[PDB]
């Protein structure tokens, strides 16, 4: 179906492959050329983790436990070659299937917008999202210089993943790209929570109240922090909050390893070791 | 007391189920929330079958809620009911999902891009109770910034870079001193037509706006006011979808494909 | 190319808002506002003016007396050196006291310090908490924010004080340092066996996550229509706009459903809230009800098995 | 900042992420830096005996007089090779004993005899000689003491922590594991092995501790982490890796070398040889291993000299 | 004096005022309670 | 040592200073006292005096 | 060829191939720091350390 | 020391300059205390002097 005011919106064009073929709607989704694309992407993706799950890392180990199971990236040994399907291979086929579905989903969205007349913020965020998972399996793999530095697919045994990779560099927690993204991501949640109850608190009031205007969104932070940071600027604020938190997680795992390889309290001794003290 | 609640169940795992009920009921409240707008769902299912079946999903619809505007504007109810509309487009295929060509001149269908709904015929107001959406002419204590450029008397170009007209007036918000519209000087007729700061690129070094939503032709039928020095919520959304149909409609390769 | 509302490329100066008029008896707003021009390119020119009743002062006090209690027992710490202090600033801390003495108040340098600073800025946090739930009051405003506060504030306490007292030790808290509570941060990990199986963790993990996808969706979503006034969100809520009507149609042809202009921000509210709710749960849970989280996740077939290509002989079994 | 790519070691399964990464121009740098000394040429079997020849021989009686001569010229190499012949003897009297380096190289000759016989479960075949530790010095350049800590005011209980040490490879970690874990016998495992509680009281800042002494082993070592451990379960011996097993005894050799070698020499050390605390310079992990998976990255200089295995 | 009430608000320095002191006793009885010699609550 | 001394009150305002100067006495009050607590030669309540 | 001119702004084309020469030849320069064999930054007399009596670089793995 | 040097009021605001000196002399003393505090010979309150 389509939302009641939805009818009036949905029009021919903008799309940026495939012309009148694809441009249709499929229940509420807008499918054009990329959501053919990446419906397949996604398809052939998830049968081949399925697949992976039934083959298991063994016929013994074999689960269908949804948290047990793992599509995990070859060995090393293997370097940035091909690996046999049973060996990595698939957790390599499975990661193309995931960039050309995700490609795909951010190529749609931005059909989406040209169709709506709307800005392309939207896919433009989404590509952080990407570009972080492209350097987990793409970019840091390949300055390691094997697909076996990738992230296993699996809902547990990539935190074991995670987890390791953390203790590779004796206290992950030092890492000053690592420390900087954790401080968006806190920053982002808690201007995310303040923005929420800004808004719900003037469209709620109190009890027999009318709806409040923008003056009392401008005074009430005023009134706590001294400073408003004003309607519009709050969502460029959310915005740069959440891209930044990426953008440093991205540096903070391409450099742990790539560009550094020692521990990572090891890395402040540029600053321990000033001649000032 | 104890940590086991069986053998094998244990404190850890009864929170996380009662957790997993909770965020179950929250979905269900947030969803609910959701379908406060434009619902229930226009559908050929209900086209079909003449209005006997609501397309809701689920959850299905909550009840209606009151927001009481300020300076008694009315009360408006979110999950209401709209009076059916008509689009100014016809289907490009019969089978259900295929998109619509706008009727006409796609810049003037108020189809797609250009479509826009029919806000409420008043302006919106400020704490006070003035118009907040107001030209410089009237908010005399409002002014531009010293390290920033005066749009007045700025050259508006279009799309491709013809001349459009000059900002005869900057119109500002009151409440939260930005700039929202340039009043425009139309140099083909002398009319005067607001250009949303949302479409204008400016150019610092030669003082020119750039438009490119549409071209310098297009800015003769931007839909304009019935007040000059005020601008109500009905034709502020109808002012920016005109600017929003050039996204599309102003050339023949902004269609597409690219390839 | 096309504005895209990142920066305020003209701004435009009128005289400083006072604020919206408080009830009668209420304190006078300190502060002569200014304008501060690249606050202004970015967001809101104008900073103040700020109010600051007796609960806002009372927050101030009780929390200088704990900031100043940290940074003595940090320069302490470096036996009074200020230039040793600059050097060590980030690896210096208020450590809680040691594990012998309980919930007992131990003397000053062997965690009472610590115990005082704990007090102190808690009463603060408490006291400021207050402060915000008497602002929204005096403006005629829901509690939203201090609902969400306190639910910070919950995982605050579950941190320093619930937890410790659960545990019967205070030297289960956390440091006062900038190091020091990222050591306390990986030890209660490890000390617990892998805090990443903690089913509350993996939940407020979610919802940090979830925090940064829905303020990137929302915050992305309100410049891309902030052309039809979007971002002028009550106005969209109260008389629904083209900004909100394409907003929601946006999302609604990308994922197959949508929120409204109001209640994408009830989803917003939740996901931060809920973030601090999970993590004060999976820390409350974490030593009381469950000693190694790694073995729970076995327990209940959620930790994954590998094929066995390395292995240690265990030297304890012989 | 390094540049990529490091050499990388895969230690577990595939996915797991247990690798050890190696910047190729600092691990070259490191390796040129733990190069070993040349073994001697072997001595010429047969000839008089140490026993009936030599007067106050009285751990290396079993030799004979080649074998011991070489012995002395390569202790020599590795002891005191700027010194000479002369550091550890009285000039014109070499069986006597009234100079306090002959008297600690005795029990030295005892120490690395004792470690490369009996402590196999960690030196492997490979053994250690005077060379390992001392690598041409007189006093071995990676030694610890007790550490205080930094000062503090007289009023002061000092945390032994907060506070950037390199023996926690520049963590706020306490400072000094070496004292309860590498000198005395306190329990390194902190983890509880039940899924719910069953009375592991183990204190979060023993964990620190733990914590703190991991650090200095993977610094001393050149290694992370994942070399001995599966990080989703520290205390797991049946996910980590053969390692593990090597430093469990490497620990206790190392408690058996400060308490049993290091200790009883207190008195006839210098003062030049003890902490501000009194104890004398003990022997850690970076004592051998200064830097490395293995000493002088695995070279095998031990077995040409039978003077180094008890008899 | 008298006339430091004409330039410090009453009603802003009393609340500064008694929360200090409520601090600065807080403070000294958790320094004696901290004070083995001093804690008045033990055996 | 100057007759004039009382026109820094022209330049500064009496109430800021007396709020920093007040401010600043209590903190350099309350930091000298817990310098002294720091240490043992001069801590009144742990030297054991009087017996 | 000037028709590729009439199409392409000589101003972006520039921006744009320079950009690109610039980036791919501090792609190869790094391609060749990569291997060892063509690093030249490790000296022109460089000899890699002899290990002898046993010695290992790396620590065994799998 | 030239004789117009009291033109520089005429430059720099005498209440920030005076906020200043005031504000940097009082962390400037505090620094230097803090620093004796720190050296075993410049203690005054550890150096058990007089005994
Ligand atoms: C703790 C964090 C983690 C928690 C766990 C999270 C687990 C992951 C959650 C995954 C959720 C997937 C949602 C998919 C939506 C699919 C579209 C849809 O129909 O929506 C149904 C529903 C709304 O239905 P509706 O639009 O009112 O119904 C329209 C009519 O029924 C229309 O009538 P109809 O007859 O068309 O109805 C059939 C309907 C039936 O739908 C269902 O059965 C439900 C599907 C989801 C279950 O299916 C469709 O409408 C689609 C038609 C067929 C097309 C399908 C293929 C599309 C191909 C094109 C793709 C191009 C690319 O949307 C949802 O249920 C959304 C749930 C959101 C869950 C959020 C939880 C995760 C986030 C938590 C953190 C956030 C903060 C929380 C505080
Ligand atoms: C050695 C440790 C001794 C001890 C020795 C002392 C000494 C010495 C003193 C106290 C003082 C106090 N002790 Mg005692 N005290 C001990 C143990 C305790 C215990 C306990 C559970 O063990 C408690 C709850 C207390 C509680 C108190 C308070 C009643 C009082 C601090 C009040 C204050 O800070 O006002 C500050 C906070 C404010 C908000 C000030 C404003 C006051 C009100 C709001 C305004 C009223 C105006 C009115 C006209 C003025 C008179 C007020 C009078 C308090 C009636 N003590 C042990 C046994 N205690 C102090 C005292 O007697 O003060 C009166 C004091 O000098
Ligand atoms: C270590 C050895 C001694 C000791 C040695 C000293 C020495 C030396 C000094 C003190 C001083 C103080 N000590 Mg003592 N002190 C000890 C132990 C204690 C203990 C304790 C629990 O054991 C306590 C609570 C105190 C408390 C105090 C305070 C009463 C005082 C600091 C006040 C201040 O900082 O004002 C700063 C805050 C202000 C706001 C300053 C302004 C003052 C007023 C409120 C402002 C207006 C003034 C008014 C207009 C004047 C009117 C006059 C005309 C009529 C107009 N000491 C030990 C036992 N202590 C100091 C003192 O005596 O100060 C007077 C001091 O020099
Ligand atoms: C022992 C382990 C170490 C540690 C080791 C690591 C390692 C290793 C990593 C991190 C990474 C992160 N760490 Mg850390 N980290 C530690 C402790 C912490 C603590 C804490 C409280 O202690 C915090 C808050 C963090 C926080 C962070 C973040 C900065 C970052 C994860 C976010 C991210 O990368 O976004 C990026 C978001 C994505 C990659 C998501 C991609 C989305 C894609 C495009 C869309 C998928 C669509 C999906 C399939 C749809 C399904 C369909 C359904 C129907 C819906 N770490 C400890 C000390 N940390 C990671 C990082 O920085 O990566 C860049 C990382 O690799
Ligand atoms: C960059 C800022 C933050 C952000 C932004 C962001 N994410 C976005 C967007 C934006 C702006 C969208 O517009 C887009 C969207 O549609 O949102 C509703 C999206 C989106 N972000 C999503 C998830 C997501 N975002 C995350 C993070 C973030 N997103 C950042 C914190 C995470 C994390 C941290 O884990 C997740 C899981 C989706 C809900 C959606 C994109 C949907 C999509 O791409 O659909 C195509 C794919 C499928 C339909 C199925 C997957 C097909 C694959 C072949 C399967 C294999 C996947 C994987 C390789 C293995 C499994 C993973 C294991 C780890 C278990
Ligand atoms: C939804 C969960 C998220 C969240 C929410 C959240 N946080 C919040 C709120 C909410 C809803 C508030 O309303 C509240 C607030 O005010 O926000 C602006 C707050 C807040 N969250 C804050 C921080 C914060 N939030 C964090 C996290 C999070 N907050 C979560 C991610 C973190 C992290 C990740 O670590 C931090 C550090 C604060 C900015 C604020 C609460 C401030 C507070 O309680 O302050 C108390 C008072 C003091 C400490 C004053 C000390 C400083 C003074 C300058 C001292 C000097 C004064 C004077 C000069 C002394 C004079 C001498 C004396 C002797 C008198
Ligand atoms: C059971 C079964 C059939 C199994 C078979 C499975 C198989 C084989 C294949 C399935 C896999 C395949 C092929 C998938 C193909 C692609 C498909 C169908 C994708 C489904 C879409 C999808 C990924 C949905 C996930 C959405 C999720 C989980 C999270 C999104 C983030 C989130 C919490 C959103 C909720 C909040 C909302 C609605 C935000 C949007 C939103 C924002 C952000 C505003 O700012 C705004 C402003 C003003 C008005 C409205 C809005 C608004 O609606
Ligand atoms: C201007 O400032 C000056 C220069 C004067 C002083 C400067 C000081 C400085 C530089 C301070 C720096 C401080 C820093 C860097 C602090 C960092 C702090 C961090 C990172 C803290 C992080 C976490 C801490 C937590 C979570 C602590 C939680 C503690 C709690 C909840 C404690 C509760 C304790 C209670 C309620 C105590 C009860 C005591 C009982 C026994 C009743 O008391 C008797
Ligand atoms: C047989 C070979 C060895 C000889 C001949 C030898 C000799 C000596 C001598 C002479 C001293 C005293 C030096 C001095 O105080 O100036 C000494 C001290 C010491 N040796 Fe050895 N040693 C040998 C092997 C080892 C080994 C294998 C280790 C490491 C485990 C070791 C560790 C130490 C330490 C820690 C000291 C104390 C520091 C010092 O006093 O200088 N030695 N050794
Ligand atoms: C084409 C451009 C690149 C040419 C060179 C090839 C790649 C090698 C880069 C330089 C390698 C090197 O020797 O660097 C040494 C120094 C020392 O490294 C650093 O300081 C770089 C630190 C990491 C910065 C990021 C590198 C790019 C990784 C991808 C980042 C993606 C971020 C956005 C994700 C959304
Ligand atoms: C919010 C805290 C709820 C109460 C938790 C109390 C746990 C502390 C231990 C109480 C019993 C102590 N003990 C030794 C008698 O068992
Ligand atoms: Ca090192
Ligand atoms: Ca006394
Ligand atoms: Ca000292
Ligand atoms: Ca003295
Ligand atoms: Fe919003
Ligand atoms: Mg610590």
């Amino acid at each position: 179906a389509m939302l009641s005011f939805e009818r009036k919106y949905r029009v021919r064009g903008g799309t940026l492959i495939g012309g009148d073929l694809f441009d249709f709607w499929v229940g509420p989704f807008y499918v054009g050329f990329f959501g053919v694309a990446g419906f397949f992407f996604a398809l052939l993706g998830v049968l081949l983790i399925v697949w992976g799950a039934t083959i298991g890392p063994n016929a013994e180990l074999q689960t269908y436990n949804i948290w047990q199971i793992s599509i995990a990236p070859p060995d090393l040994s293997y370097g940035l070659g091909m690996a046999p399907m049973t060996e990595g291979g698939l957790w390599q086929i499975i990661t193309i299937c995931a960039i050309g579905a995700f490609v795909s989903w951010a190529l749609r969205e931005v059909e989406i917008c040209r169709k709506l007349g709307i800005g392309f913020h939207i896919p433009f965020a989404f590509a952080f999202a990407i570009g972080a998972y492209l350097v987990l399996v793409v970019v840091r793999p390949i300055l390691m210089g094997a697909w076996g530095h990738g992230f296993p697919y699996g809902i547990l045994s990539h935190l074991d993943w995670v987890s390791n990779v953390g203790y590779q560099f004796l206290h992950f927690h030092y890492n000053p790209a690592h420390m900087l993204a954790i401080t968006f991501f806190f920053t982002n949640c808690l201007a995310l929570s303040m923005h929420g109850s800004l808004i719900l608190s003037v469209t709620n009031p109190q009890k027999g109240e009318e709806v409040k205007t923008s003056e009392h969104e401008n005074t009430f932070f005023r009134d706590i922090v001294g400073y408003s940071i004003g309607a519009l600027a709050i969502h460029r604020l959310g915005l740069f909050l959440a891209l930044s938190a990426v953008f440093w997680s991205a540096v903070c795992i391409v450099i742990s390893g790539p560009f550094w390889t020692r521990g990572w309290p090891e890395w402040w001794n540029w600053w321990l070791e000033l001649p000032l003290w | 007391m104890s940590a086991a609640i069986t053998e094998y169940m244990d404190v850890a795992q009864l929170t996380i189920w009662a957790f997993w009920f909770f965020f179950a009921g929250l979905i269900i409240y947030l969803r609910r929330e959701d379908k406060r707008e434009g619902y229930p769902l226009d559908s050929d299912r209900t086209e079909r079958s003449g209005g006997r079946v609501k397309v809701v999903g689920f959850p299905d619809l909550a009840e209606p809620k009151t927001f009481v505007l300020p300076h008694n504007a009315g009360t408006v109810m979110a999950p209401r009911v709209e009076a059916p509309t008509s689009i100014n487009a016809t289907p490009v295929a019969p089978f259900p999902g295929a998109p619509f060509e706008p009727n006409g001149d796609p810049m003037l269908s108020g189809f797609g891009p250009s479509a826009s709904p029919d806000r409420a015929k008043h302006c919106d107001l400020t704490f006070e109770g003035l118009p907040k959406i107001v030209p410089l002419r009237v908010a005399t204590d409002f002014s531009i910034a010293e390290r920033d450029p005066d749009p007045r008397g700025m050259t508006v170009v279009g799309l491709d870079g013809e001349v459009a007209g000059t900002v005869s007036d900057v119109w500002v918000d009151r409440s939260e001193p930005q700039i929202r519209y340039l009043e425009v000087k139309v140099a083909a007729g002398g009319k005067n037509v607001l250009l949303p700061i949302g479409f204008s690129r400016f150019d610092k070094k030669a003082r020119k706006v750039k438009v490119a939503a549409i071209k310098a032709a297009h800015f003769a039928n931007v839909p304009t006011l019935a007040k000059p020095d005020q601008i109500t919520l009905y034709e502020e959304d109808k002012v920016c979808a005109y600017y929003a149909g050039g996204k599309l409609y102003a050339t023949a390769e902004r269609a597409g494909p690219l390839l | 190319p096309e504005y895209q509302n990142i920066f305020t490329t003209v701004q435009v100066r009128a005289p400083a808002y006072p604020g919206v008029p408080l009830p009668k008896g209420s304190l006078p707003r300190i502060g002569k506002p200014i304008f501060s021009y690249w606050a202004g390119k970015i967001g809101d020119a104008q900073i103040g003016p700020i109010y600051l009743g007796f609960t806002g002062t009372l927050s101030i006090i009780f929390g200088f007396m704990a900031i100043f209690i940290i940074g003595f027992n940090m320069l302490a710490s470096v036996d009074w050196n200020i230039i040793q202090f600059v050097k060590h600033f980030f690896w210096l801390g208020l450590e809680p006291p040691a594990p012998q003495y309980g919930l007992t108040i131990p003397p000053l340098s062997e965690g009472g310090w610590w115990l005082m600073a704990g007090f102190f800025l808690t009463m603060s946090i408490l006291l400021w908490w207050v402060r915000t739930y008497k602002r929204a009051e005096a403006l005629g405003m829901s509690q939203h924010l201090s609902w969400a506060f306190a639910a910070a504030i919950f995982f605050y306490l579950s941190l320093g004080f619930i937890r410790p007292v659960m545990m019967g030790s205070w030297a289960e808290a956390v440091p006062f340092g900038i190091f020091p509570h990222l050591d306390w941060t990986a030890a209660f990990s490890i000390r617990y066996g892998n805090l990443y199986y903690n089913p509350f963790h993996m939940l407020s993990i979610a919802f940090l996550y979830g925090s940064a996808l829905l303020f990137a969706m929302h915050g992305a979503t309100i410049l891309a229509v902030s052309r039809f006034g979007g971002d002028r969100e009550i106005d969209q809520i109260t008389d629904r706009g083209t900004a909100a009507e394409r907003a929601a149609i946006f999302w609604r042809w990308t994922m197959g459903f949508n929120a409204s202009m109001e209640s994408i921000h009830r989803w917003a509210w939740w996901c931060a809230v809920l973030t601090v709710i999970t993590a004060g749960i999976g820390i409350l849970l974490t030593g009381t009800v469950v000693e190694n989280w790694y073995l729970w996740a076995i327990k209940h077939g959620v930790a994954p098995a590998y094929p066995e290509v390395v292995t240690a002989v265990d030297p304890y079994a012989t | 900042c390094e540049r990529p790519p490091p050499e990388v070691v895969q230690k577990g399964y595939r996915g797991v992420a247990m690798e050890q990464n190696y910047n190729p121009r600092l691990l070259e740098a490191s390796i040129k830096a733990n190069l070993p000394v040349e073994s001697l040429p072997a001595a010429a079997p047969g000839g008089p005996s140490v026993s009936d020849v030599y007067e106050n021989v009285q751990v290396l009686k079993d030799l004979s007089v080649a074998e011991f001569t070489r012995t002395m010229v390569a202790v020599t190499t590795w002891v005191a090779p700027k010194e000479g012949c002369n550091y550890c003897h009285v000039p014109g009297n070499w069986a006597s004993d009234d100079i306090y380096t002959k008297v600690v190289s005795r029990r030295m000759f005892e120490l690395v005899r004792a470690t490369n016989s009996n402590w196999k479960d960690h030196v492997a075949e490979t053994g250690v000689t005077c060379y390992t530790c001392h690598r041409g010095n007189p006093v071995p350049k990676y030694v610890w003491v007790t550490d205080p800590g930094p000062n503090q005011p007289s009023g002061v209980t000092p945390t032994g922590q907060n506070y950037a040490s390199s023996t926690v490879a520049y963590s706020a970690l306490p400072l000094d594991p070496y004292t309860p874990f590498l000198d005395q016998s306190n329990e390194i495992r902190v983890i509880g092995q039940t899924a719910l509680p069953a009375g592991n009281t183990t204190s979060l800042k023993q964990a620190e501790w733990t914590y703190g002494l991991m650090m200095q082993i993977s610094d001393s070592l050149g290694v992370n982490c994942t070399f001995c451990h599966n990080s989703r379960s520290f205390y797991d011996w049946k996910q980590s890796t053969p390692q593990r097993t090597t430093a469990w005894y490497a620990i206790r050799h190392v408690r058996d070398i400060n308490q049993n070698y290091i200790w009883p020499l207190n008195d006839a050390l210098p003062a030049s040889r003890k902490g501000p605390y009194g104890d004398p310079f003990k022997v850690g992990c970076m004592t051998c291993h200064q830097g490395a998976y293995k000493p002088l990255y695995g070279a095998q200089m031990a077995k040409d000299y039978p003077a180094l295995y008890e008899s | 004096m008298h006339k430091i009430w004409q330039i410090f608000d009453p009603r802003r320095t009393l609340v500064a005022l008694f929360g200090f002191l409520f601090v600065l006793g807080l403070l000294i009885h958790f320094i004696l309670l901290s004070s083995p010699a001093f804690n008045w609550l033990s055996g | 040592m100057s007759p004039d001394l009382w026109k820094i009150w022209l330049l500064v305002d009496p109430r800021r200073i007396l709020i920093a100067v007040f401010a600043f006495l209590t903190v350099l009050g309350l930091a000298i006292h817990m310098i002294l607590l720091s240490t043992a030669e001069f801590n009144w309540l742990e030297d054991g005096v009087p017996a | 060829l000037y028709k590729i001119w009439l199409a392409f702004d000589p101003r972006m084309a520039l921006i744009g191939l320079g950009a690109f020469l610039f980036a791919l030849a501090l792609f190869i320069h790094y391609m060749l720091l990569r291997s060892p064999e063509f690093d030249w930054l490790l000296g022109p007399d460089y000899a890699p350390v002899t290990l002898s009596a046993g010695m290992s670089a790396l620590p065994a793995g799998r």
